[PDB]
C-alpha cells in the first residue's frame, strides 16, 4: 500500500516513507529518520534506466553502496521506490548518512597539524578500502569529500562511471593525475595525486594547478614541479612524447618554495617539525612519475599520518562484490529497468 | 595525542 | 693525483691501445683530470685515436667533460677535424651546442677551419646555426671571414630552414608566406623530424597550417617518433586544424608504431567535435591499438562517458 507522503521540494516532488520527516533540499534532500532517530540524506534518481550511461552509473552505485561498509565512506541506510510494479517503476530513492559540509569549506580554514593530519588519515583509510574492493575512485576532489562538526570525514561517492547525481552540488581537471592526461595507464595511486592536490590546497588555500583545459593542466604542472626526466618521456606514446618534449623546459621549484613554513603553523619544536613532515608527504604524493609516487599503504605509514593509525580502520577486510556485476555489459532499456528494479523493490 | 573531536563549520 | 691515472692519461695520448686496455682492466679511473681539466677522452680526441675513444667510452667516460677554458672533447674533435670521433662522441651523447668561456661551439670551429663533413654532421645532430659567441659571430660569419664559401652557403641554407621552422613555432603568417615565396622548403625538418606543419598543428595556428598545405606541405609527414600532424591536432584538441588536415588528404586510419590512430587520441581527453569529424571522414572504430583497445574502450578508461555513448552505437 501507500506508506508514503509526497512533498514539493523545488521543481520535482519527493515521495518518501513517512519515517523520513522534514525534508530540506541540499537535487538531494535532508530528512529526519524517525525510526533511526537521526538525520539522513535522501537522493532521488528519476528514471535511471533511461539510457546506458545513467543506467550503468546507477547500477554500480546501488550494488556498491550495498556491499561496501567503511566509516570513512558514506554508507547506504535504505533504498526504496514509491511505485509498486515493474510497469509503473520510475524513481529510485537512496537514503544515506548526512554530513555537514564538504572540504571546500575546510580549505578556507587555517587548520592545526592535529586536525589536518587526522582528516587526511581518514581520507586515506577510505581510499584504501575502496582500493581493496577493486575500486579506484579516479575523480577525488574537495566537493567529493564531506566532513562533520566532530571532525569526522567520509568519501562521498565511488567516482568515474560509478556515481549517479551529486549530493553536495569544483572542476575535475584541477585534480586529475598526469598519467591520465598523457595517455598512459593508471594504477591505484592516481587517487594519491589528487590527495596531494587536495592536501596542498588545504595548506595554501589555493588551487595548486588552475588550468583552462586538460592540456593546460600539464603546463601548470611542469611549471611548478619541473619537466620530468628523460626516463619518464620514454614511457609516453609517440604523439604524446612529441607534444611533451616540445614544451618549454622548466626546472620546477622545490617543495620548500612551493610550501614554505609560513603557510603551516610553526611556533614550536613540534610544530616546525610537523611542518616538514607535511611537506615531505606532499613531495611523495605530488610526483608526476607514478612509478616514483608512493602508495596509499605507504602514505598511512608516513610520520605525519601514522600517529592516528588503527588496524581496525586502515586494514579492514575487503568487501565481497558479487561476481561480474560492474562489467561493461550492454543491455536494453528494459533489461536495465528490470535489473535496477530488482535491486530496489522491498 | 588525542584525536580531534571538533571542527568549527559554517 | 692518482698514479694509475697519470699512466692512463699518457697511454691514451700516445695511442697505446694495449696500454689503455691493461690500465682500465687493472683499475684505472677513466675520468681523471690533469692540471687544466683535460681527461683521457680529451687527449684521445685531440690526438685522433678512434680506437681509444671507443674503449674509454665503453668503460664509462664522461662524454661532455669540461676543462679550464670550457672545452669539451667535441670542441677538440671539431677543431682538429676528426670526423669519426665527432661521430662516435655524438652517438654517445655529446653536447652539440656546448660552449666555452667565449661562447664558441663546435660549429664555430668546424666552420672556421673549413671541416665540411663535420659542419654537415653537426647540423644533422641539431647544431644551432644562429649560435653566437660573446663577440657576436655566427658559424656563417667565421666561414665567410675565412673563405669557406661552400660552407657559408650550407649554413645560409640551414639558416633559412631555421627561419621557416621558427616562424611556424612563433611567427606571423606573413613571414611564413614571405619565406615560402622567397624559396623556403615547406618540408624542411629539424633534427627530430618536425616540419613547419608539425609545429603549426601543435601551436593551433590555422592560418599558417593553411598556407603550408596550399604551397605543398606533406599532410602525412612523420617525425622521429612516427608522429603526424593529424594525430597531434587530434590529441591536443585543435578542431579546425583536424578539419583542414583531412580536407588536404590526411590519412584518418593511419596508425603509429603502437597502433594508435587519431580516433584513439581524441578519446584520451574527450574531444567530442573532433571525433565527429573523424568519423565523417571514415575513422574505423574496430581498429585496435597495440594493447587491443578500440577508441571506444579508451573513452571508458578515461571517464569520457559522453563520448563512449556515441561509439557503442557503432561498435
Amino acid at each position: 500500500d501507500n506508506n508514503f507522503y509526497s512533498v514539493e521540494i523545488g521543481d520535482s516532488t519527493f515521495t518518501v516513507l513517512k519515517r523520513y520527516q522534514n525534508l530540506k533540499p541540499i537535487i538531494v534532500c535532508a530528512a529526519y529518520d524517525a525510526i533511526l532517530e537521526r538525520n539522513v540524506a535522501i537522493k532521488k534518481l528519476s528514471r535511471p534506466f533511461q539510457n546506458q550511461t545513467h543506467a550503468k552509473r546507477a547500477y554500480r552505485e546501488l550494488v556498491l553502496m550495498k556491499c561496501v561498509n567503511h566509516k570513512n565512506i558514506i554508507g547506504l541506510l535504505n533504498v526504496f521506490t514509491p511505485q509498486k510494479s515493474l510497469e509503473e517503476f520510475q524513481d529510485v530513492y537512496i537514503v544515506m548518512e548526512l554530513m555537514d559540509a564538504n572540504l571546500c569549506q575546510v580549505i578556507q580554514m587555517e587548520l592545526d597539524h592535529e586536525r589536518m593530519s587526522y582528516l587526511l588519515y581518514q581520507m586515506l583509510c577510505g581510499i584504501k578500502h575502496l582500493h581493496s574492493a577493486g575500486i579506484i575512485h579516479r575523480d577525488l576532489k574537495p566537493s567529493n569529500i564531506v566532513v562533520k562538526s566532530d571532525c569526522t570525514l567520509k568519501i562521498l561517492d565511488f567516482g568515474l562511471a560509478r556515481t549517479a547525481g551529486t549530493s553536495f552540488m569544483v572542476v575535475t581537471r584541477y585534480y586529475r593525475a598526469p598519467e591520465v592526461i598523457l595517455g598512459m595507464g593508471y594504477k591505484e595511486n592516481v587517487d594519491l595525486w589528487s590527495v596531494g592536490c587536495i592536501m596542498g590546497e588545504m595548506v595554501c588555500h589555493k588551487i595548486l594547478f588552475p588550468g583552462r583545459d586538460y592540456i593546460d593542466q600539464w603546463n601548470k604542472v611542469i611549471e611548478q614541479l619541473g619537466t620530468p626526466c628523460p626516463e619518464f618521456m620514454k614511457k609516453l606514446q609517440p604523439t604524446v612524447r612529441t607534444y611533451v618534449e616540445n614544451r618549454p623546459k622548466y626546472a620546477g621549484y622545490s617543495f620548500e618554495k612551493l610550501f614554505p613554513d609560513v603557510l603551516f603553523p610553526a611556533d614550536s619544536e613540534h610544530n616546525k617539525l610537523k611542518a616538514s613532515q607535511a611537506r615531505d608527504l606532499l613531495s611523495k604524493m605530488l610526483v608526476i612519475d607514478a612509478s616514483k609516487r608512493i602508495s596509499v599503504d605507504e602514505a598511512l605509514q608516513h610520520p605525519y599520518i601514522n600517529v592516528w593509525y588503527d588496524p581496525s580502520e586502515a586494514e579492514a577486510p575487503p568487501p565481497k562484490i558479487p561476481d561480474k556485476q560492474l562489467d561493461e555489459r550492454e543491455h536494453t532499456i528494459e533489461e536495465w529497468k528490470e535489473l535496477i528494479y530488482k535491486e530496489v523493490m522491498d | 595525542p588525542k584525536r580531534p573531536t571538533t571542527l568549527n563549520l559554517f | 693525483g692518482s698514479d694509475l691515472g697519470k699512466k692512463l692519461l699518457e697511454a691514451a695520448r700516445a695511442g697505446q691501445d694495449d696500454e689503455v686496455r691493461i690500465l682500465l682492466a687493472n683499475g684505472a679511473d677513466v675520468n681523471t683530470a690533469d692540471e687544466t681539466g683535460f681527461t683521457p677522452l680529451h687527449l684521445a680526441a685531440w690526438e685522433g685515436h678512434l680506437g681509444i675513444v671507443e674503449v674509454l667510452l665503453k668503460n664509462g667516460a664522461d662524454v661532455n667533460a669540461n676543462d679550464e677554458r670550457g672545452h669539451t672533447p667535441l670542441h677538440l674533435a671539431a677543431y682538429t677535424g676528426h670526423l669519426e670521433i665527432v661521430e662516435v662522441l655524438l652517438k654517445n651523447g655529446a653536447g652539440v651546442n656546448a660552449t666555452d668561456v667565449i661562447g664558441t661551439a663546435p660549429l664555430h670551429l668546424a666552420a672556421m677551419w673549413g671541416h665540411l663533413e663535420i659542419v654537415e654532421v653537426l647540423l644533422k645532430n641539431g647544431a644551432d646555426v644562429n649560435a653566437q659567441d660573446k663577440f657576436g659571430k655566427t658559424p656563417y660569419d667565421l666561414a665567410t671571414d675565412n673563405g669557406n664559401q661552400w660552407i657559408a652557403e650550407l649554413l645560409k641554407r640551414a639558416a633559412l630552414r631555421r627561419k621557416l621552422l621558427e616562424a611556424a613555432r612563433a611567427g606571423h603568417r606573413d613571414e611564413v608566406e614571405d619565406l615560402i615565396k622567397n624559396g623556403a622548403d615547406v618540408n624542411a625538418i629539424d633534427a627530430m623530424g618536425l616540419t613547419p606543419l608539425h609545429l603549426a598543428a601543435m601551436r593551433g595556428h590555422l592560418e599558417i597550417v593553411e598556407v603550408l598545405l596550399k604551397y605543398g606541405a606533406d599532410v602525412n609527414a612523420e617525425d622521429y617518433y612516427g608522429t603526424t600532424p593529424l594525430r597531434l591536432a587530434a590529441y591536443i584538441g585543435h578542431l579546425e586544424i583536424v578539419e583542414v588536415l583531412l580536407k588536404y588528404g590526411a590519412d584518418v586510419n593511419a596508425y603509429d608504431i603502437s597502433g594508435t590512430t587519431p580516433l584513439h587520441l581524441a578519446a584520451v581527453l574527450g574531444h567530442l567535435e573532433i571525433v565527429e569529424v573523424l568519423l565523417k571522414y571514415g575513422a574505423d572504430v574496430n581498429a585496435q591499438d597495440k594493447f587491443g583497445k578500440t577508441a571506444f574502450d579508451i573513452s571508458i578508461d578515461n571517464g569520457n562517458e559522453d563520448l563512449a555513448e556515441i561509439l557503442q552505437k557503432l561498435n
